[PDB]
């Protein structure tokens, strides 16, 4: 039984701009076995109504899912994704960095 | 130039929870076009790019059937390979298949695949030659033997080389004008310093299609790079994608540098340099 | 469109 750890990318659709309109994507890549659990935060809560695209895989068999949701980027509203799988012993946070 | 036409197929066993997940993707290039998703009542094969919905109920009936009856032997497969390996019905495993067809310029067939993994890795596949198998283990020789008694390499070639060819045209057709067209990358240069003496010069590229695409951190022989990253190729969410590359380099050492991009949407390759 | 029956592993 093989297990990959996820890649984790947390970033916006177009540039950041503060009160404009955007996206958050949260790109999870590279892992196995699919099972995966994938969500964004506001300000440590979780964003409802999160949707994610449909599942597929590398050439190295490995899976990945974008999850995505709108929002609006200000000067102090953090956004993260946090990410379970099973070769997490705990939940994985990355907080989002505009500049990434 | 080259187009693809892919379908990735997973199957996963639920042990106490029912029949199998079942889930298909196809994709022309890098373009996104159906799904299938086991996981209700009536499950339909559905489309994933709005130019699929050109195509009539015949086709969706015909691809939900292929589908539903795709997943049934899929459930047969991973029942026949758990007791290949002799292994539980209390473990979750993994099947996939990959399968498709690559076209030259000239609309012919270039290349096929035909490849299954268990548990994440290769099982069987079919070799270039489109007649042999490459099988890993033992089991996956039983596997090759009954594709063998079966012709499998022939009906293969058939799908391959005509069907697959036929079907990739059709769907390069319908969405040419989002399939064919080129998206060039919006490239920029930012600049973060990170102490008093080092600053990382991060290259942008933006919005391009399709994925394929390569930026290089030049530089004069005189710059003494402290550190590198390049993150994977992203999807932007919009059917574009996104990457960037950042060297660490020493203050005052900036203009030894220049990003190089390279991607088919540009008539020719882009180099940007970090102008405050 | 999808290919039909791949031979039973």
């Amino acid at each position: 039984m093989i297990q990959r750890t996820p890649k984790i990318q947390v970033y916006s659709r177009h540039p950041a701009e503060n009160g404009k309109s955007n996206f958050l994507n949260c790109y999870v890549s590279g892992f196995h076995p699919s099972d995966i659990e994938v969500d964004l935060l506001k300000n440590g809560e979780r964003i409802e109504k999160v949707e994610h695209s449909d599942l597929s895989f590398s050439k190295d068999w490995s899976f990945y899912l974008l999850y995505y949701t709108e929002f609006t980027p200000t000067e102090k509203d953090e956004y993260a994704c946090r990410v379970n799988h099973v070769t997490l012993s705990q939940p994985k946070i990355v907080k989002w960095d505009r500049d990434m | 130039g080259s187009h693809s036409l892919k379908y990735f197929h997973t199957s996963v066993s639920r042990p106490g929870r029912g029949e199998p997940r079942f889930i298909s993707v196809g994709y022309v290039d890098d373009t996104q076009f159906v799904r299938f998703d086991n996981d209700a009542a009536s499950p339909r094969m559905v489309p994933r790019a709005p130019w699929m919905e050109q195509e009539g109920s015949e086709y969706w009936d015909r691809e939900t059937r292929s589908a539903r009856d795709t997943a049934q032997i899929f459930r047969v497969n991973l029942r026949t390979l758990r007791g290949y390996y002799n292994q539980s019905e209390a473990g979750s495993h993994t099947l996939q298949w990959m399968h498709g067809c690559e076209l030259g310029p000239d609309g012919r067939f270039l290349r096929g695949y035909e490849q299954f993994a268990y548990d994440g890795k290769d099982y069987l596949t079919l070799n270039e030659d489109l007649r042999s198998w490459t099988a890993v283990d033992t089991a996956a020789q039983i596997s090759e033997q009954k594709s063998n008694d079966a012709s499998e390499a022939e009906h293969q070639r058939a799908y391959l080389e005509d069907t697959c060819v036929e079907w990739l045209h059709k769907y390069l057709e319908k969405g040419k004008e989002t399939l064919l067209h080129l998206e060039p990358p919006k490239t920029h240069v930012t600049h973060h310093p990170i102490s008093d003496h080092e600053a990382t010069l991060r290259c942008w590229a933006l919005g391009f299609y399709p994925a394929e695409i390569t930026l290089t951190w030049q530089q004069d022989g005189e710059g003494h790079t402290q550190d590198t990253e390049l993150v994977e190729t992203r999807p932007a969410g919009d059917g574009t994608f996104q990457k960037w590359a950042a060297v660490v380099v020493p203050s005052g050492e900036e203009q030894r540098y220049t990003c190089h991009v390279q991607h088919e949407g540009l008539p020719e390759p882009v180099t940007l340099r970090w102008k405050p | 469109i999808m290919y039909n029956y791949p031979a039973m592993l």
